[PDB]
């Protein structure tokens, strides 16, 4: 328990100086208010577009131009910014569909990881995810997404069944590593030898239609028992 | 799954004009329009480029299977890389790119990411799942049997893992057959990958009728600019080359909006085709329908030329 | 500029000096050329997919970690 | 596989439970008679 507190805190900590150091860790917020900055501002200097007219000042051809032939300019310009306004709608409502898209994928990530504990491989985050915990941006959010990675790997050799009593044993909820000489079972993702015994093996089957079976022996709680 | 389309990019003054001195100045007056579009056409090439990177380098590592390519009895042939051909692509990694095929300012730009990248991508994944199972997607890649990695497989499902070792034989059998009508399957169906080629047809389409739209006169004297700035006078002809310009203007702002919805559809097509190999490539996933059709065991990734094809 | 010129699929290059090495992609170019700055001149190479390692498969090996790294990651 | 105490767990009276069937239970450690 205290390596494990210890590493979560140094890793929180990491996090905390990442960010800090990171010159473009929020870039998917940024790129966001980037866009929309940068509509506004498209949007905005479109108004200054002639769209062919002698000038894009309203009261000066109104000035400088009869009604009769201000009003094809004035036509001119008004259907060009009509038709200016219409597309940085219809590119709002892209960007909303996006971030809608955006949205949902990230309640369901706070749904599956904060508020459990998702199986998903890569949902809450590489490696086997433990908890995730939320954290608000100004336009988004941040999920602290912590996962077990296990290190430290030690080959050994293994079998897919061991063979006593003329029976095949296979592992309940374990593996059989032989550490060269000694057979022992242990849990798939940490190394915790343990004696085989009936307890930890189940029997089906003989020795024989296994294939890769290997030879030794399972140790029964009750044979010491004997009187 | 579809993941990515053809990076296009338009020439404004030569579209517009067909490169003519006289109205390209002339398009000036009309300000700042396709500076958007070219933006929009870049931003889509970028969000192919990142769709392609998302779906394809999820693993940090090449992993290469071993010389000695025995399973178990499992036969992965068709699936591992070919080492003989120049491509490297396994024999239905080749079946896909044979089935699927395919200036006035248009081009198109070439993927970051080639053929072969991806197929190295590909057969790296490949080799992971066969050598490692669950590992390495979440951590070291650990070394284990492929008959042990299909034994837990099977844990998961609610089959105890007896199952296959007292029927490893069999199933090795009927995972090769399997694997043979595959192959079959695929080269006797005449539309097996109809999806990747409603995408090229869509683009090449979208393109044909861009360039097809400059014929239309948009009910000038004629389509040709040349002959306009020849036999008209100026006064009667800036109208005209207006209104023509104005035209023009609309269908490429019409194309880049159906690029930009059909964009987004193949980023949700993407994102999609990620999630899928993360939670059935790099694992088992307990999804009903998700990673096909029946209790999930492992699935297998095939390149495709705009694509990805998964062995479920 | 004409200093330096060289073949690409996307086009060609000028102003960069072609590398037989390959490293991480820094600015992309296309058909799998990258392009980044190091001791100092613009360099345009291969981009590497990663680090090579093949695992020692075998019929009866397997490997089993010994201890852990609870490592924590951000999401935007 | 037959039926015993390993693969069965025991939880209330026979009476509370809707088509209850009666069968034998196999101790294994009975015939050991340790
Ligand atoms: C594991 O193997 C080593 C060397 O082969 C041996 O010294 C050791 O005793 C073995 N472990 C046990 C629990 O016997
Ligand atoms: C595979 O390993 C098992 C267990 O060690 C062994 O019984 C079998 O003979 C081995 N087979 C081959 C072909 O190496
Ligand atoms: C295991 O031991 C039995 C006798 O107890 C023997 O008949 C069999 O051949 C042995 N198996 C191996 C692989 O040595
Ligand atoms: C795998 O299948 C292919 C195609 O049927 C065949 O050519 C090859 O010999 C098979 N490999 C083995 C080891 O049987
Ligand atoms: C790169 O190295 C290969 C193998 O040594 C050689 O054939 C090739 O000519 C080299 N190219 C350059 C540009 O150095
Ligand atoms: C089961 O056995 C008990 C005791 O012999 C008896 O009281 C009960 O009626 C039996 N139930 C049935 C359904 O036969």
């Amino acid at each position: 328990q205290k390596l494990i507190a210890n590493q979560f805190n140094s890793a929180i900590g990491k996090i905390q100086d990442s960010l800090s150091s990171t010159a473009s860790a929020l870039g998917k917020l940024q790129d966001v208010v980037n866009h929309n900055a940068q509509a506004l501002n498209t949007l905005v200097k479109q108004l200054s577009s002639k769209f062919g007219a002698i000038s894009s000042v309203l009261n000066d051809i109104f000035s400088r131009l009869d009604p009769p032939e201000a009003e094809v300019q004035i036509d001119r310009l008004i259907t060009g910014r009509l038709q200016s306004l219409q597309t940085y709608v219809t590119q709002q409502l892209i960007r909303a569909a996006e971030i809608r898209a955006s949205a949902n994928l990230a309640a369901t990530k706070m749904s599956e990881c904060v508020l459990g504990q998702s199986k998903r491989v890569d949902f809450c985050g590489k490696g086997y995810h433990l908890m995730s915990f939320p954290q608000s941006a100004p336009h988004g959010v941040v999920f602290l997404h912590v996962t077990y990675v296990p290190a430290q790997e030690k080959n050994f050799t293994t079998a897919p069944a061991i063979c006593h009593d003329g029976k095949a044993h296979f592992p309940r909820e374990g593996v059989f590593v032989s550490n060269g000489t000694h057979w022992f079972v242990t849990q798939r993702n940490f190394y915790e030898p343990q004696i085989i015994t009936t307890d930890n093996t189940f029997v089906s089957g003989n020795c024989d239609v296994v294939i890769g079976i290997v030879n030794n022996t399972v140790y029964d709680p009750l044979q010491p028992e004997l009187d | 799954l579809p993941v990515s389309m053809t990076k296009t990019s338009v020439d404004c003054t030569m579209y517009i004009c067909g490169d003519s001195t006289e109205c390209s100045n002339l398009l000036l007056q009309y300000g700042s329009f396709c500076t958007q579009l070219k933006r929009a056409l870049t931003g889509i090439a970028v969000e192919q480029d990142k769709n392609t990177q998302e779906v394809f380098a999820q693993v940090k590592q090449i992993y290469k299977t071993p010389p000695i390519k025995y399973f178990g009895g499992f036969n992965f042939s068709q699936i591992l890389p070919d080492p003989s051909k120049p491509s490297k692509r396994s024999f239905i990694e080749d079946l896909l790119f044979n089935k699927v095929t395919l200036f006035k300012g248009l081009t198109v730009l070439p993927p970051l990411l080639t053929d072969e990248m991806i197929a190295q991508y590909t057969s790296a994944l490949l080799a992971g799942t066969i050598t490692s199972g669950w590992t390495f997607g979440a951590g070291a890649a650990l070394q284990i049997p492929f008959a042990m990695q299909m034994a837990y497989r099977f844990n998961g499902i609610g089959v105890t893992q007896n199952v296959l070792y007292e029927n490893q034989k069999l199933i090795a059998n009927q995972f090769n057959s399997a694997i043979g009508k595959i192959q079959d399957s695929l080269s006797s169906t005449a539309s097996a990958l109809g999806k990747l080629q409603d995408v090229v047809n869509h683009n090449a389409q979208a393109l044909n009728t861009l360039v097809k739209q400059l014929s239309s006169k948009f009910g000038a004297i004629s389509s040709v600019l040349n002959d306009i700035f020849s036999r008209l006078d100026p006064p009667e002809a800036e109208v005209q080359i207006d209104r023509l310009i104005t035209g023009r203007l609309q269908s490429l702002q019409t194309y880049v909006t159906q690029q930009l919805i059909r964009a987004a559809e193949i980023r949700a097509s993407a994102n999609l085709a990620a999630t899928k190999m993360s939670e059935c490539v790099l694992g088992q996933s307990k999804r009903v329908d998700f990673c096909g059709k029946g209790y999930h065991l492992m699935s297998f990734p095939q390149s495709a030329p705009h694509g990805v094809v998964f062995l479920h | 500029t004409g200093s330096n010129v060289f073949q690409t699929r996307a086009g060609c290059l000028i102003g960069a000096e072609y590398v037989n090495n390959s490293y991480e992609c820094d600015i992309p170019i296309g058909a799998g050329i990258c392009a980044s700055y190091q001791t100092q001149s613009i360099i345009a190479y291969t981009m590497s997919l990663g680090a090579e390692n093949s695992v020692a498969y075998s019929n009866n090996s397997i490997a089993i970690p010994t201890n852990f790294t609870i490592s924590v990651t951000t999401e935007i």
